[PDB]
């Protein structure tokens, strides 16, 4: 092939072996597949009903899964859906003071980003950068109807 | 005793590696068409839309008028993949007019279908951006040829 | 129900569905009408399989 | 007090309407849209909190992702996605609370 | 008595509108939501000016 | 769709000709031009009937 | 490098546009402009060029 430096052997052809490539890059120009971490918590991230037959990023579905593509669409990176496996989000220890959960995998260089229902708190803002709130919420009440009649 | 190895077997393999479906095949009837018959016989077996053009019988006082009119017909289907099955001297003639009209930027991809890829001048399209492939039988990397070139 | 398409989409008791593959299902898919898009979002997430 | 969140929801369902549970609105709104449709969010929220997207400090993805979230909120994508996974995918449909 | 935002668009006895220029009116304009698009199509052709 | 049907042997003629029309069936070709001499045409015609 | 196809546009800021070689970028597709002080269409210059 003809590259910038000039002619560059890529492979050799033979009648017995056909084309045998002997590559030059490996690479090359990989950049990186952005590692994304999240928690298996409904409805944000749920394993699909046929998660075994499927594989890759489609094995999960939920709100954050749809949010994963919409974020990568306006940015242009390739995400790799990974589960923290802990699986709750940190929250650090008292005397150990080691970050755990999704926030920990960001500081310690394991993951590159984390998208999930992560509560924006002050203790988390000091170690990582938080985006603007994509979903406002708060403490609320939950009861039955009931009635039954009554 | 034919010293020239069979190139048609090697060209059919290179078209498979690049996964080409429709491409332009320029040929000259003077050198022949044994390789043209090979890509046409396999055009049905492997589903190829070959746009074969005979560039052989052309006058030398109409080179600028016929070559520029040639790539006008290669624009009806938006041809971006071209195989040059010509002599070394005729490739440089095609190469020069490709640069004049500007069909060598990022997008096009040419294949010089001869055993002399490094024989002709090709630094001309080295920085255009279009990928250029070819074949070499005189491997200047071998030590035996290096003692010969010196 | 009153004979009408919207009265069928307002209630979810008497369920409704189409063929799994055909021109009928593809109609509601790319339908950019408010009445029909409501029907597509239901059948798309209606469990069990309607 | 309950051990996990799953026990808190299960405790309200067995109290015949004599026990309540306090949790975030997002998780509360989701349980309301799942069978057997026996939970309900009453009253507004008690505090003003939000979920966010976390990036390491000084990361290249930091600023662009933050600007990307505001673009989805104003284009109605965030509200659409929430409506698609809380109410569209919900089993107790938003039209189930209207007309019996 | 105090129904919801969706049922506010289902009846035309009690009219409704927003400010003539602001972030509120632009919300219903490009709103691709079926419930809010129905509210925008009403106020856009509501006479007299709401 | 040009095919050099000339370079064919007469012993594998039944296997090659049946292999030729299986390639012509990929395009569902119903329009063929036989540019052979009157000898090879009758050899192609007979295999077309088979 | 191929920066002379349909899309680019250059301006040669000197009084000798036709004095240099222009036929090379003449068929690339990009528009090229310039300035000329020696008007070859004047009869005074034509008598000088002859």
């Amino acid at each position: 092939e003809l590259k910038t430096n000039g002619p560059r052997k890529i492979g050799y052809w033979s009648e017995v072996d056909k084309m045998v490539l002997t590559e030059d890059d490996t690479s090359g120009l990989e950049q990186k597949t952005v590692v994304v971490t999240t928690i298996l918590e409904s409805p944000y991230v749920m394993m699909k009903k046929n998660h075994e037959m499927l594989e890759g990023n489609e094995r999960y579905e939920g709100y954050c899964v749809d949010l994963a593509a919409e974020i990568a669409k306006h940015c242009g990176f390739k995400y790799k859906l990974t589960i923290v496996g802990d699986g709750k989000y940190g929250a650090r220890d008292a005397d150990t003071k080691i970050w755990n959960g999704m926030v920990g995998e960001l500081v310690y260089g394991k993951a590159d980003i984390a998208i999930a229902p992560l509560t924006i708190t002050l203790v988390r803002e000091e170690v990582i950068d938080f985006s603007k709130p994509f979903m406002s919420l708060g403490i609320s009440i939950m009861i039955k109807k009931p009635q039954k009649s009554k | 005793i034919q010293m020239r190895p069979d190139l048609k077997g090697a060209l059919l393999s290179l078209i498979e590696y690049y996964q080409w479906d429709k491409f332009a095949y320029l040929y000259d009837s003077d050198r022949g068409l044994s390789t043209l018959q090979a890509v046409l016989d396999s055009a049905a077996e492997k589903k190829w839309q070959v746009t074969a053009i005979n560039v052989g019988n052309i006058n030398n006082d109409k080179k600028d008028e016929t070559y520029r009119s040639l790539f006008q017909d290669l624009e009806l289907k938006k041809e971006r993949r071209v195989i040059l099955d010509c002599e070394r001297d005729k490739v440089n003639d095609i190469v020069d007019q490709v640069i004049t009209i500007g069909k060598h930027v990022k997008g096009y991809h040419y294949i010089i279908a001869n055993l002399g890829f490094t024989d002709g001048d090709l630094l001309k399209i080295q920085f255009g951006g279009a990928e250029v492939s070819g074949f070499q039988i005189v491997d200047y990397d071998d030590s035996l040829v290096s003692k010969f070139i010196e | 129900p009153i004979e009408s398409a919207e009265d069928l989409s307002k209630q979810t008791e008497i369920a409704y569905g189409t063929l799994d593959s055909g021109s009928t299902k593809e109609f509601f898919r790319r339908s950019k009408i408010a009445v029909f898009d409501k029907m597509w979002t239901y059948m798309r997430s209606a469990e069990p399989s309607v | 007090f309950v051990r996990t969140t799953a026990e808190g929801v299960a405790r309200v369902r067995k109290s015949k309407g004599k026990y309540a549970y306090l949790l975030e609105s997002t998780m509360n709104e989701y349980i309301e849209q799942r069978k057997p449709c026996d939970t309900m969010k009453v009253g507004g929220n008690l505090d003003s909190k939000g979920y966010g997207i976390a990036t390491p400090k000084g990361s290249s993805l930091g600023t662009p992702v933050n600007l990307a979230v505001l673009k989805l909120s104003e284009q109605g994508v965030l509200d659409k996605l929430k409506n698609k996974w809380w109410y569209d995918k919900g089993e107790c449909g938003a039209k189930d609370s209207g007309s019996k």
